[PDB]
């Protein structure tokens, strides 16, 4: 279960940074 | 090179960081290339631009 | 060979299976056999 975890936690960690960056778009961070 | 080796063993034993390294690669050339051409048409015509007329301020 | 568990497997694994080239020899019937690159794109997954 703990590499299928950490795999979900990946996938998770991608598809958060990616909303953060739609709810704030800064363009020189 | 054993750099490209060093990257290659870097980032691509998973798949979810190569999804993030190229989102992050997408929106840090975005900005690169927006300096660069906003530089560059700022040098080619020098004095034309809306804050270069000399009489901006006199019609009050 | 009892000092060889999950973790050694996987490293060993990992050493000489994941993405590395492959040699292959066939006969017969062998016209519905898949070509060379879906061998070699098979030794890795996407998925993880
Ligand atoms: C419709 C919307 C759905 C579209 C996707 C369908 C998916 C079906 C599928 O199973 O494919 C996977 C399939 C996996 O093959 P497999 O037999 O299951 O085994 C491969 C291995 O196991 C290793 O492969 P795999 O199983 O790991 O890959 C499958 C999947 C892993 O899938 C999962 O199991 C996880 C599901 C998601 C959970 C993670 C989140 O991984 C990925 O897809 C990685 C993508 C990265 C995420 C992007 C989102 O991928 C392919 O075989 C290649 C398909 C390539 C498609 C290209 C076709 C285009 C050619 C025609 C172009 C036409 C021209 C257009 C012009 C005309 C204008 C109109």
């Amino acid at each position: 279960i703990q590499p299928t975890d950490v795999k979900a936690a990946a996938m998770w960690g991608v598809a958060a940074a990616t909303g953060g960056l739609y709810l704030i778009q800064p363009w020189g961070w | 090179g054993g750099i490209f080796e060093a990257l290659y063993k870097v980032l691509m034993r998973r798949n979810s960081v190569y999804v993030t390294f190229v989102i992050a690669g997408a929106f840090v050339g975005e900005r690169a290339v927006d300096y660069g051409v906003h530089k560059l048409w700022e040098h080619n015509n020098v004095g034309k631009r809306y804050e270069d007329i000399s009489v901006l301020g006199q019609r009050q | 060979i009892d000092a060889v568990d999950a973790s050694t497997i996987k490293r060993v694994a990992n050493r000489f299976i994941y993405d590395k080239d492959i040699a292959i020899a066939a006969m017969g019937p062998i016209q519905r056999l898949p070509d060379y690159n879906w061998f070699r794109r098979r030794t890795y997954w996407n998925r993880y």
